[PDB]
């Protein structure tokens, strides 16, 4: 099962928020059930 | 040792005795949901 | 095939460092512990 809510009161702030982050670039997708906390730079050329 | 759909199984067995020629079977006793990328072991 | 119990446990993981995450299977004698965590190895891995 899946359940989704509204959290607006509660995840809401005036200033904004900068706690929450998600990933934008990997080299592969994902398995299923799979975790992954890396923070190696994305390697789009040959210089690192 | 298995590791499948981000869960980890492991089978084991003991007896008493190149391997020897017989036969015998093998009882599940471990399953963790641990869910992590393995390649190499030691 | 063994005998006196030299063998004692497993180590498994992607590149086996501080970087990423590492499963420990140890068996000093008293109970099975297995621990997953980020864990740092040495180069000569062994136990008293």
């Amino acid at each position: 099962c899946v359940i989704a809510w509204n959290s607006n009161k509660l995840d809401s702030k005036v200033s904004g928020n900068y706690n929450y982050l998600y990933r934008l670039f990997r080299k592969s997708n994902l398995k299923p059930f799979e975790r992954d906390i890396s923070t190696e730079i994305y390697q789009a050329g040959n210089k690192p | 040792f298995k590791n499948i759909d981000g869960y980890f199984k492991i089978y084991s067995k003991h007896t008493p005795i190149d391997l020897p020629q017989g036969f015998s079977a093998l009882e599940p006793l471990v399953d963790l949901p641990i869910g992590i990328n393995i390649t190499r072991f030691q | 095939i063994e005998k006196s119990n030299i063998i004692r446990g497993w180590i498994f993981g992607t590149t086996l460092d501080s970087k990423t995450q590492s499963l420990l299977i140890v068996n000093n004698a008293t109970n099975v512990v297995i621990k997953v965590c980020e864990f740092q190895f040495c180069n000569d891995p062994f136990l008293d």
